[PDB]
DNA sequence: CTGGAGACTAGGGAGTAATCCCCTTGGCGGTTAAAACGCGGGGGACAGCGCGTACGTGCGTTTAAGCGGTGCTAGAGCTGTCTACGACCAATTGAGCGGCCTCGGCAC
DNA sequence: GTGCCGAGGCCGCTCAATTGGTCGTAGACAGCTCTAGCACCGCTTAAACGCACGTACGCGCTGTCCCCCGCGTTTTAACCGCCAAGGGGATTACTCCCTAGTCTCCAG
């Protein structure tokens, strides 16, 4: 694979927190939308050059946030922008019909309390599942705007809300070190997940805020069979790692891939899936994904337990974030200093799509 | 240099940890 | 709606304020910060009682949303 | 006749804007944000309590500002001012 | 003996965002007391407040003037 | 060593914002100062939560108070006398 | 029943008053009464702060002990 | 102006307030704090007065200035 | 870049520091810190102080101009 | 407090975007100057007390301005 | 460790700008006639809240053994100060010319 | 009930007597501050516990309700004497542009 590191400055030096690749295109050229301390998102325009390096391209500037942003992202279909900052709402654009390109505000998602940490998309387009320091996860309906549902069960603040692609259960992680998931037909807290047993003691499955990162994504699988969990610990002391629970039973994790030192905060999988190249779910399709800790990303697939690629040494701060492209041709992370990296495979480098 | 590594189906010295 | 807040009663309010005497359009120009005003203290107490899962406005999150204002009392 | 009715009302502190009008402006203007709300008397006590107190204070300094420009009335210009030199806007 | 509900680590959190280290343990019963203290002189001019409602029930609005009449009103 | 937990929790806490004298403890210490001062009168659950947040306030601020006193008398400790000290000089009582 | 000198105290209000507004009146009454006030201003704060530096075991009182008793006072 | 205040006046004065023994500094943080409560009262008195339209200052406007403060005294 | 020279601006924080209390050295980044939000403060309080101006249409900024947008600030 | 520069409040005022300056502002600004800092340097100790260390750091600032309400980006 | 160009200090030049007055036109404060919406109070019980209880569960309190940061308590050690006094030194009373703005008393 | 008028009440300032009040000097010493050592008493998990706390839930009472009405006090509004926000003009004031020194903070 290739990395290529962006030595220019994104948000004037400030430290980028979030990024999304336009799951609307469908061609080979990417769009890319950064999120930064300069209360300002930009859109980029990101494509392969000929030797096969990434190149940015600066679209549009989006300044209607009042302040620092958290976290931006993209519609499934990739027509409605989400973004999210410091002033406790979300801002909807659409394609407006120094920038390029024209963004206009739609919506105001107003009904947020505290700082908004993660925004999490549904596959109808016509669902929101937010998450904030407010301790509550809030859930909407596009075709209104306005807030239809509200889980404030989260003791601490909450970094990570996932929507299940089959539209069943909604999974969110807060800093109280629960793992909260709910029947979304239902309304209420259906599985709780904070407390694990190994060998016969149980301790916690997560750890406090000892974490120099704002994030805690976890994410379902475009499939929706797995949940992959970050920032857990494994007592064997206690090292860092990622667990992986089924649809199956939620409450107990079989497998965990540890990353002693730094811990996993940001998680991500493809959207492309791959025919077949220890298998945690068995069915003949796969899927990759990859993980950002505090100063390395790790790329694995459904079968290996061991990681498929491993990459380090890049940010001199803590990663924010990673974000996988629409055909699986770019992962952008960024990190807390100020500047982002690339990682850019060739040709079906990550397998044969389906 | 940077260092990257690509897809693979010196990998060998970054096994992930389960815990028995 | 608005013209409930009525020109003499900015007057009172003005004079509890110190000002001896007020400009004739004042009143409608007032009346406008009041709508900027409360478009915003409602605006986030009601979510208050969202996030309390109350359909009822009470005066403790009216509080606390002009404490996040800043004016409180 | 101004100034006494400046020392007198400074002197009291009942509620100024009449009470039905405000509430019914608070209950419009909560009805564009969504229906079926249910204020408490005590809440709207309590909206009245802090915008009478907003306009106090805005009107003291706006009296400040009209004052610094040697003119006793308060023009729109003291209220954009008062409001910008705060923050507001 | 419904005031020692107020717990001694409740008295210390209390004392730790008020920016302190080390707390004697002969404060907690002096704590209490002052404590009792001050919410018998809110009570009281919160209850008036509400009988010269004529309500019976005190509301946030209530107790809200009976602060404000203390001075610390919030 | 010792006193690292202290400022671990003084960075906890200052920065937020949440409750400490726990809500159902102090609502049976209304109720009871209610019984006290007259029996058969309700009290909102709105109306305790704000009488608790000054009864947080103002204990938190007489700590303050409390803390610069004892600053004053060259000991990092508090004790009871801190407190009577800190109450006359506020003039209470 | 006064301890500060009366004619220096008038003239100190007198030099108070023409820094907010030139060309003030002051009568006899008025004075003696911000006399009055200002002598229990001070002594409350000399007595408390006595109070607040005999709680530090000492006898005299020095700047910080009347920082402190305003501060406390909430004047600052 | 201030030097009106003399030594032995404040000496006196902290002799009936309660204090055996003064320090140096004090003679002129007490100066300071007499500046801090004349600069308020002599506001809010000046400003009672515009509202009543008197160059004098009654009495009157003195307790009240008191009342405002809350050390009133007649 | 910055129009305060290094070096004046270090010795006050440090002679005030010395008055508050002794051997609080200070750090070179916390020093440009400081410096870069003082900066700030003043310049925003100098923007209002201009518009307060430019409403007594006089373009020249007068002594009171800044305690009249201090105070309106709610800063003393 | 003389260090502070006539030339440096000058410039500051023409970035603020003023045509005429006085002079009793000159040293009114030292005087706004310091209270500022009057203000922030006590956070800073009442949290270098809280750090236990001697030296300052750049949360102390973060802090200052975060207590005040005027947060200022960059460093 | 030693050096020297950008920056702070005074000043001539005057020139742009703050200040005060002059109608002056406009527009903002009484005011009276009234009515009209506001304050208040009386029901219906439908439909909505807090009280109170059972369960659990588990986070948080409670005790103890344990130790070390620290209160304080004794002993210097230097140091400002309240003693007395002798010098100045502002100054209260005793009187004034001279007034002018104000406040109570009186008459229409 | 209110306008005029008289008469005191601070002015405001001397012109002196004597007169209590303040300042400065000397320092013996009471006390602030420091130092050190002791015991003692608040911080720390282990384990027990126990009681907040959440969620549902039957029962029940206090927010409350719109309609009329009672009235009735306050708001609309047009008239109109009258204050003031403002343009223009003259006057006085205070910073720009080098000029030179200098000075010192940053650089090799």
């Amino acid at each position: 694979m290739k990395v290529i590191t962006c030595e220019i400055a994104w948000h004037n030096k400030e430290p980028v927190y979030s990024l999304d690749f336009q799951h609307g295109t469908a061609g080979r050229i990417h769009r890319l939308a950064s999120a930064g301390v300069d209360t300002n998102v930009r859109i980029w325009k990101v494509e392969k050059g000929p030797d096969g390096k990434a190149i940015v391209e600066f679209l549009s500037n989006l300044a209607r946030h009042t302040k620092a942003v958290n976290v931006v992202r993209f519609s499934p279909t990739g027509e409605i922008l989400a973004s999210g900052g410091d002033d406790a709402v979300i801002l909807l654009w659409k394609v407006n019909d120094l920038n390029k390109e024209n963004w206009t505000v739609v919506k105001t998602l107003r009904g947020h309390l505290e700082d908004v940490y993660d925004i999490c998309w549904a596959t109808d387009g016509n669902l929101m599942a937010s998450a904030s320091v407010d301790n509550t996860a809030i859930i909407w309906d596009v075709s209104k705007g306005q807030k239809i549902s509200i889980f404030n069960e989260h003791k601490s603040y909450v970094q990570g809300v996932t929507w299940d692609p089959l539209g069943q259960y909604v999974a969110t992680l807060s800093c109280d070190r629960v793992l909260r998931v709910y029947s979304i037909q239902k309304k209420r807290v259906a599985f709780n997940v904070s407390k694990m047993l190994s060998g016969a003691r149980s301790y916690r499955m997560f750890h406090d805020d000892s974490m120099k990162s704002f994030f805690r994504r976890l994410s379902f699988t475009p499939d929706g069979s797995l949940l992959l969990t970050p920032a857990g610990c494994v007592e064997s002391n206690v090292m860092n790692t990622t667990y992986v629970f089924s649809r199956k039973n939620l409450k107990r994790p079989i497998a965990h891939l540890p990353c002693p030192g730094k811990a996993t905060l940001a998680v991500r999988c493809c959207p492309v899936y791959f025919e077949l190249r220890v298998e945690l779910m068995s069915l003949p399709y796969r899927l990759v994904f990859a993980v950002a800790s505090e100063d390395s990303v790790l790329l694995y697939d459904t079968q290996q337990s061991f990681p498929f690629g491993y990459v380090s040494n890049i940010h001199y701060h803590t990663l924010s974030d990673i974000s996988w492209s629409s055909d699986g041709a770019f992962l952008a992370i960024s990190s807390t200093d100020g500047y982002c990296s690339f990682v850019t495979f060739e040709k079906d480098e990550l397998g044969i799509p389906l | 240099q940077p260092v990257k590594i690509g897809c693979v189906w010196v990998l060998q010295q970054f096994a992930a940890c389960f815990l028995e | 709606n608005i013209q409930g807040i009525t020109k003499p009663a900015i007057r009172r309010l003005a004079r509890r304020g110190g000002v001896k005497r007020i400009s004739g359009l004042i009143y409608e120009e007032t009346r406008g910060v009041l709508k900027v005003f409360l478009e915003n203290v409602i605006r986030d107490a009601v979510t208050y009682t969202e996030h309390a899962k109350r359909k009822t406005v009470t005066a403790m999150d009216v509080v606390y949303a002009l404490k996040r204002q800043g004016r409180t009392l | 006749v101004a100034l006494r009715e400046i020392r007198r009302y400074q002197k009291s502190t009942e509620l100024l804007i009449r009470k039905l009008p405000f509430q019914r402006l608070v209950r419009e203007i909560a009805q564009d944000f969504k229906t079926d709300l249910r204020f408490q008397s005590s809440a709207v006590m309590a909206l009245q309590e802090a915008c009478e107190a907003y306009l106090v204070g805005l009107f003291e300094d706006t009296n400040l500002c009209a004052i610094h420009a040697k003119r006793v009335t308060i023009m729109p210009k003291d209220i954009q001012l008062a409001r910008r030199i705060r923050g507001e806007r």
